[PDB]
């Protein structure tokens, strides 16, 4: 029941891993661990507390000690980036109880900065009696990223949607953002610009109608 | 090997019902039991029921208890998954896995996952308006251009430059989802602005579910 685990970890190469993963008295219960890259399905690594499938990496070793079960990357590698959820068999409920999931992180990247191209509305899209700004960026590392707009230079939060970031066909990430408008807002405002802020730096372009 | 094949993705409309199938290959399917696992978008993994190849007792969670229904085909080697009263908040992908009995507690081969995305859109084409690039950039550098591709409900849209022959600077951006059940993306090529008018910018935005096929070009701004 409720078996918890830390959101992010993030080891770089050569260290090894231990995401933990704790339930009240996982006392020599039933651990399973699996790995879940992303767009895949999750592949079972470690069984039963400590053992292994044939075929999954030695360095995979799983710990399960008095409340908290634990599971060993030894000598993490680039190519063990993902998310990773630990489950037991509760017999209370006679369920199967997930963990809470942990993207780790393997690092050796150096931080990135994004590029935010901006584009106005189109002259067909005004035509289409209608109004959407586009901001997207791209090549940025720390998959993480917060966006906030600006018309004129005054606040806003009206008509904003923004996807969730993505790995490009490089390793960094990318992400778009949308805002939808009315047309006598978008002519009476001189400018509208995007605002993107990534580890605390923030890069703007402007446009101004026509 | 013993492999877990599922069924595509599905797209249906709330308060329907889904089936997905999840077959076995291999050995006498009714020897190791097999369960499903949902997983919404972002979030983590949920275990949905079991059922027994052999004795065709179920055993669900309480979540889905009663609004699911597993069945199972002795002669095809398959284990089937039903959601009753299809809900938003369904949307997600269902892995089917299966546990063998001995070695050991854990689900040690896993199905690919089936997307069952659940919205009570309608199957739409999208308007394309074209995004002009900077409007000065005459004695400039390089800029960027784009199709907007706005309004539609179902996410395989595919756009491609002038028949395939741009592929330099491209970068079609994940589509975003709409509060109204409906998306919307857009596709960016970076080029030097040194030939803002003696090589032609078209996209196609093609849209199979609909057969629209619009094309729409991109000039500079005017």
């Amino acid at each position: 029941y409720v078996l918890t685990q830390p959101p992010s970890v993030s080891v770089a190469p050569g260290q090894t891993a231990r995401i933990t993963c704790g339930g009240n008295n996982i006392g020599s219960k039933s651990v399973h661990w699996y790995q879940q890259k992303p767009g895949q399905a999750p592949v079972l690594v470690v069984y039963d507390d400590s053992d292994r499938p044939s075929g999954i990496p030695e360095r995979f070793s799983g710990s399960n000690s008095g409340n908290t079960a634990t599971l060993i990357i030894s000598r993490v590698e680039a190519g063990d980036e993902a998310d990773y959820y630990c489950q037991v068999w509760d017999s209370s409920s006679v369920h199967y109880v997930f963990g809470t999931g942990t993207k780790l992180t393997v690092l050796g990247q150096p931080k990135a900065a994004p590029s935010v191209t901006l584009f106005p509305p189109s002259s067909e899209e005004l035509q289409a009696n209608k109004a959407t700004l586009v901001c997207l960026i791209s090549d940025f590392y720390p998959g993480a990223v917060t966006v906030a707009w600006k018309a004129d230079s005054s606040p806003v939060k009206a008509g904003v949607e923004t996807t969730t970031p993505s790995k490009q066909s490089n390793n960094k990430y990318a992400a778009s953002s949308y805002l939808s408008l009315t047309p006598e807002q978008w002519k009476s405002h001189r400018s509208y610009s995007c605002q993107v802020t990534h580890e605390g730096s923030t890069v703007e372009k402007t446009v101004a109608p026509t | 090997e013993v492999q877990l094949v599922q069924s595509g993705a599905e797209v249906k409309k709330p308060g329907s019902s889904v089936r997905v199938s999840c077959k076995v290959s291999g050995y006498t399917f009714t020897g190791y039991y097999m369960h499903w696992v949902r997983q919404a978008p972002g979030q983590g993994l949920e275990w949905m029921g079991i059922i027994n190849p052999s004795g065709g007792s179920t055993s669900y969670a309480q979540k889905f208890q009663g609004r699911v229904t597993m069945t199972r085909d002795t002669s095809t080697s398959t284990v089937y998954m039903e959601l009753s009263s299809l809900r938003s908040e369904d949307t997600a992908v269902y892995y089917c896995a299966t546990v063998r009995v001995g070695a050991s507690d854990a689900f040690d081969i896993w199905g690919q996952g089936t997307m069952v995305t659940v919205s009570s859109a309608s199957t739409k084409g999208p308007s394309v308006f074209p995004l002009a690039p900077s409007s000065k950039s005459t004695s400039g550098g390089t800029a960027a251009l784009g199709c907007l591709v706005k309004d539609y409900f179902p996410e395989p849209v595919t756009v491609s430059w002038n028949s395939g022959a741009l592929t330099s600077g491209v970068h079609t951006f994940p589509a975003v989802l709409q509060s109204s059940g409906l998306y919307s993306l857009s596709s960016v090529v970076t080029v030097p602005s040194s030939s803002l008018g003696t090589q032609t910018y078209i996209c196609n935005v093609n849209h199979k579910p609909s057969n629209t096929k619009v094309d729409k070009k991109v000039e500079p701004k005017s």
